[PDB]
RNA sequence: UGAUGGAGGUAGAGCACUGUUUGGACUAGGGGCCCAUCGGGUUACCGAAUUCAGAUAAACUCCGAAUGCCAUUCAUUUAU
RNA sequence: GCGGUCGCCUCCUAAAAGGUAACGGAGGCGCCCAAAGGUUCCCUCAGAAUGGUUGGAAAUCAUUCGAAGAGUGUAAAGGCA
RNA sequence: UGUGGUGGCGAUAGCGAGAAGGAUACACCUGUUCCCAUGCCGAACACAGAAGUUAAGCUUCUUAGCGCCGAUUGUAGUGAAGGGUUUCCCUUUGUGAGAGUAGGACGUCGCCACGC
């Protein structure tokens, strides 16, 4: 892709340069992206997880899970077996290509441009995004007619906010 | 609810077993491979009507 | 992330695997090992912890590439150094391992050179 | 009036073989519920948890390690 | 009849004790303290007049340390109930003090206002008494 | 530089109750370049260095010859009595 | 009787767990009353997260005694 | 006499082998499961902190700490990572 | 002597913190057509590989901060023998714990292979 070449060319070694690791095998990574949808109401209607799978599979290439329920509260209304989310793992080069069509297509589909949020700071190389809405081009209208969302969890190998940033960064994700 | 249940050989006719179900999980007749003590043979046992 | 090395699991289901029974008195052990390039086989008694016949995979005599070639090859080198001192009846370790390749031909090649299971 | 006193009765565990007995085949050493003991060698454990003794021998008690103990017997 | 020191229960019943002897547990927190010589159950009341004989000598506040507290319970019948059944009613929060346990601690006040303060409450209280200090402490930090 | 510096038995068995009444501090010492020995005192020697000297300053048991210079560890009692038991003196050296 | 081996949770300690509980420090933010009608949140319990010293228990245990108890091709004495 | 109780199972009382009564102190039982059984493989929990769209202290997520603070069809002991 | 595989001995073998190494070896590491696999996913599991590196693991060494093992004392309790009030305490003879430690402790022993 894009990203895997400019990792071999030019992310890494500058990312070398400003902390001078001895050993080329400290550069840090990115493995994974974890994409959650929690419903809630699907409790009420067995038909809103009709729907979801359909549009994660859309903008996937997999079908998600269909997560448990862990717990068994009334408080909530659950039992335990409750069908609530799903779950997408990503590796490979799917990874790069999502996070290519995030970089050129998603953030321009942003109502009220006021950067990447950058509060997602936890220390260890874990920044996760809350998306609200009609953000990508496999979608209609007429086929799209809920008010779901998205949930981007990415992992790093890193260790620091800085590096975190900074392989973020050097690949795109402009924040505020 | 839970009845006692018999089963039966289905070549020579013997009672040979005691078991027990609950007939609304399993109304109907079991079918189970055991041993027949008249031929010394495996033989597929039924419910006894 | 952390990533748990894959030792540490392979010697969990070697504990959970030599609790039934070892019983290497006269019917001693097979031992398999893999590693990313060979492989190893060790034929021990209890308790005296002393290995009776072995043969590396590719540090004595090669056959090809580090394959189920080699298994084949380390099979026959085993049972072939072990029947001379007159060993019938050896046990499996497992390993940690599963039978997908490179420990079913170590089998095979030990079931057919003189050593019975 | 009182809606108390009802009870089970003494059902006699405790061990019944000391350490250094001539044992023949099959009797019980240490009668359990819930495993206090484990087995070593010659011994079995069973369905309600007791001791065995297969070969006939001497009973003796050790360790294992830290935590529990074990009976096993050694023959002559 | 209001008890100063309740507890929270787990259990509405207790055996009838025995005690018979302890030492040590020397003054920590105070200054002057008192020491039972003796062996008896301590009842709830009893350390409500304790209180108030301490504090009605002490003026502005002062210092004062509780060091014993009720925890079991108390049963008894009515008047006339023959002998057989089952128990009392739980009645009262009991608890025993071998001989030792120090009752109370002061201090920030002078030892005059002190003594007047532990004979007050020595005499509501069915143990004879002393009176000690941080006497012989190696450990003062 | 003085003290009641004695020697006792490995088990001086009951009698102990009579030295409960007529007067005697049973006392322990362990520590570097000698092991363990129990040693005799009395009240009227020690209470007057925790008066004077202080509660936590050196003791140097001396055997007529080079020093040992213990420390308190523990001393409590029973109760109702204001006399002394269970005296672990504890040598940290020089 | 003596020697040797183990079965075990009693007396006392009884803190580590589960119950009952005494005073201090700390805030993380509950702080009802706030200054309020834009940042300082003022007092209080500082309760839970803690963290200090200090108690305690028939149905609490990190530990744990004398004694009896079961056995020994063991020794002595005695008569079952 | 009126009341209460009559068989079985756990714990304390029970004096650290076993046994041991009181109209002493406490809780259950007269079933259930065709897999909640047998074998063979694989796996490790409750919580806590920190971010994350509807999301609320507490649904679904991700990371770290964590010998158990979980679970074990049913009451209690004893067990079982 | 190193390095790997594999055994017992109560963590005195551990935890935490600090340093060095890649001969051979182990592992990370490049992939997935093949045997296989994913309640989705070459992360694992399984199969192919020699581009790169001691960065982590692994191995050696340092540390008594944490956890562990801890003598001799004394003291509480107790068999037997007694004595006063019998709620309870005291005295002879035998036996003695738990807390508190001075101290020990950053392993010991076994087999095989490959280099040295
Ligand atoms: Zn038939």
């Amino acid at each position: 892709n894009r990203l895997k070449e400019k990792y071999i060319k030019e992310v890494t070694p500058s990312l070398v340069e400003k902390f001078n690791y001895s050993s080329v095998m400290q550069t840090p990574k990115v493995d994974k992206i974890v994409i959650n949808m929690g419903v809630g109401d699907a409790v009420s209607n067995a038909k809103n997880l009709d729907k979801a799978v359909e549009e994660l599979a859309l903008i996937t290439g997999q079908k998600p899970l269909i997560t448990k329920a862990k717990k068994s509260i009334a408080g909530f209304r659950l039992r335990e077996g409750m069908p609530i989310g799903a779950k997408v793992t990503l590796r490979g080069e799917r990874m790069y290509e999502f996070l290519d069509k995030l970089v050129t297509v998603s953030l321009p589909r942003v109502r009220d441009f006021h950067g990447v949020s950058k509060k997602a700071f936890d220390g260890r190389g874990n920044y996760t995004l809350g998306i609200k809405e009609l953000i990508f081009p496999e979608v209609d209208y007429d086929l799209v007619d809920k008010v779901r969302g998205m949930d981007i969890v990415i992992v790093t190998t890193a260790n620091t906010d800085e590096e975190s940033r900074e392989l973020l960064a050097q690949l795109g994700m402009p924040f505020q | 609810m839970r009845v006692n249940i018999t089963l039966e050989c289905t070549s020579c006719k013997e009672r040979n077993y005691l078991t027990n179900k609950n007939k609304r999980n399993n109304p109907d007749r079991l079918e189970k491979q055991k041993y027949c003590p008249r031929e010394r043979k495996v033989t597929l046992h039924r419910e006894t009507k | 992330i952390t990533k748990p090395d894959k030792n540490k699991t392979r010697q969990k289901r070697h504990r959970r695997v030599r609790n039934k029974i070892s019983g290497t008195a006269e019917c001693p052990r097979l031992n398999i090992f893999r590693s990313n390039k060979n492989i190893y086989a060790q034929v021990i008694d209890d308790v005296a912890g002393v290995t009776l016949a072995s043969a590396s995979a590719l540090d004595k005599e090669i056959s090809g590439g580090t394959k189920t070639e080699t298994a084949a090859a380390v099979g026959k080198l085993v049972a072939e150094r072990a029947a001379e001192k007159g060993i019938k009846k050896v046990v499996f370790d497992r390993g940690g391992y599963l039978y997908h390749g490179r420990v079913q031909a170590l089998a095979e090649a030990a079931r057919e050179n003189g050593l019975e299971f | 009036s009182t809606s108390n006193g009802r009870d089970s009765e003494s059902k006699r565990l405790g061990a019944k073989s000391a350490d250094g007995q001539t044992v023949t085949g099959g009797s019980i050493l240490y009668r359990q519920r819930g495993t206090k003991i484990y087995p070593g060698v010659n011994v079995g454990i069973g369905g309600d948890d007791t001791l065995f003794a297969k070969v006939d021998g001497v009973v003796r008690f050790e360790r294992k390690g830290r935590d529990k103990k074990q009976v096993s017997v050694y023959p002559v | 009849m209001l008890v100063p020191k309740r507890v929270k229960h787990r259990r509405e019943f207790r055996g009838k004790m025995r005690g018979e002897a302890k030492g040590g547990k020397e003054v920590a927190f105070g200054e002057w303290g008192l020491q039972a010589t003796e062996s008896h159950w301590i009842t709830n009341r009893q350390i409500e007049a304790a209180r108030i004989a301490m504090t009605r000598y002490m003026k502005r506040g002062g210092k004062v340390w509780i060091k014993i507290f009720p925890h079991k319970s108390y049963t008894s019948k009515a008047i006339g109930v023959r002998m057989g059944k089952g128990k009392g009613a739980p009645e009262g929060w009991v608890s025993p003090v071998k001989r030792g346990k120090i009752m109370f601690e002061i201090a920030g006040v002078p030892e005059e206002v002190a003594r007047e303060a532990l004979r007050l409450a020595s005499h509501k209280l069915p143990v004879k008494t002393k009176i000690v200090k941080r006497e012989e402490m190696g450990g003062e930090s | 530089v003085q003290l009641e510096v004695k020697e006792r038995a490995i088990r001086p068995r009951s009698l102990r109750n009579q030295l409960r009444h007529e007067g005697k501090v049973p006392a322990i010492v362990y520590g570097y370049q000698i092991e363990s020995t129990p040693i005799y005192f009395e009240e009227k020697d020690l209470s007057k260095i925790l008066r004077e000297h202080g509660a936590n300053t050196v003791i140097k048991m001396t055997v007529d010859g080079k020093n040992i210079n213990t420390l308190m560890s523990k001393a409590q009692l029973d109760t109702f009595t204001g006399q002394m038991l269970h005296v672990e003196f504890l040598s940290v050296n020089m």
